[PDB]
């Protein structure tokens, strides 16, 4: 069943949760190329593997940066389940290390850029191309909440187009395993659940709204919250009221009313049935959830590639050097990354 | 519309995280 399948890959994280793989590479194995994206403390990069000529994503992290921002274990729970978890629609860390002044993170490169860009680009998504990419989504959360996990920062920016048109989803800097509840306040405006807007203790669910934020975002174009300013974002979000596009199907309607649920105990995702009230929704009808985990499934747009290591899916940032001090910074504070 | 309102808005770049 789904339950065996997940028992099963309960058993394979939680034997590398409790023994993390720790320092499987050095900097000077890896060529960089170009930079990918940027972050407050971080950044992802292009790189080659000069042993095997394999290009990865390799996120690094500034010591100093993460140590100001009160992100250290944050970034310590980012490293623990990026090496554990193995799942179609997540990239596992291949390697990790630190030195004097970083940490790096080396993972699967996803050559056809953000979701983000494209659904700004194109506009929005037809209903198939959102359920495409949800029916993914629903397949991860699954996975990682029956492994204790909670993601709390979906968004298009971090979800990532595969050579396949395929996602990946990216950045766990704020991904936790909890049993029971959490209090930070995190994740991105346009996306937070009511609960963590009121400070109250929160859990998995949080995903399960995020989702319908998603969802609503690329088959509207636009998100079902915004504002200028990210008060205003949040008076709209605690506020109830969520206004859908003519376009939206009925059935999308129905879907999106019980993510975007403000009461927890009818919130989607989080009643006695759990995914499968969502999984058995009349929107994802012809959703075969066996072949999108096999990626059997035709992918609804594929991404215009011209080489591998090719980077014309995504934006230009400027290149900083990757600077490295003679003295180590923050030892203590990053003993077992 | 609200295509031309979000459009206009100055949140249809990349969001940053959130964090205290
Ligand atoms: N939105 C960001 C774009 C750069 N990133 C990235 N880019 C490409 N492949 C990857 N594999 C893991 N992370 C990545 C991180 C998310």
């Amino acid at each position: 069943s789904v339950k065996e399948f997940l028992a099963k890959a309960k058993e394979d994280f939680l034997k590398k949760w409790e023994n993390p793989a720790q320092n499987t590479a050095h900097l000077d194995q890896f060529e960089r190329i170009k930079t990918l994206g940027t972050g407050s403390f971080g950044r992802v990069m292009l790189v080659k593997h000069m042993e095997t000529g394999n290009h990865y994503a390799m996120k690094i992290l500034d010591k100093q940066k993460v140590v100001k921002l009160k992100q250290i274990e944050h970034t310590l729970n980012e490293k623990r389940i990026l090496q554990a978890v193995n799942f179609p629609f997540l990239t596992k860390l291949e390697f990790s290390f630190k030195d004097n002044s970083n940490l790096y993170m080396v993972m699967e490169y996803a050559p056809g850029g953000e979701m983000f860009s494209h659904l700004r680009r194109i506009g929005r998504f037809s209903e198939p191309h959102a359920r495409f990419y949800a029916a993914q989504i629903v397949l991860t959360f699954e996975y990682l909440h029956s492994l204790d996990l909670i993601y709390r920062d979906l968004k298009p920016e971090n979800l990532m187009i595969d050579q396949q048109g395929y996602i990946k989803v990216t950045d766990f800097g704020f991904a936790k395993r909890v049993k029971g509840r959490t209090w930070t306040l995190c994740g991105t405006p346009e996306y937070l659940a009511p609960e963590i807007i009121l400070s109250k203790g929160y859990n998995k669910a949080v995903d399960w709204w995020a989702l319908g934020v998603l969802i609503y975002e690329m088959a509207a174009g636009y998100p079902p919250f915004f504002a200028d300013q990210p008060i205003q974002i949040y008076e709209k979000i605690v506020s109830g009221k969520v206004r859908f596009p003519s376009h939206f199907s009925s059935d999308l309607k129905d879907l999106l009313r019980n993510l975007l649920q403000v009461d927890l105990t009818k919130r989607f995702g989080n009643l006695k049935n759990g995914v499968n009230d969502i999984k058995n929704h009349k929107w994802f009808a012809t959703t075969d959830w066996i072949a999108i985990y096999q990626r059997k499934v035709e992918a609804p747009f594929i991404p215009k590639f011209k080489g591998p290591g090719d980077t014309s899916n995504f934006d230009d940032y400027e290149e900083e050097e990757i600077r490295v001090s003679i003295n180590e910074k923050c030892g203590k504070e990053f003993s077992e990354f | 519309t609200t295509y031309a309102d979000f459009i206009a808005s100055g949140r249809t770049g990349r969001r940053n995280a959130i964090h205290d």
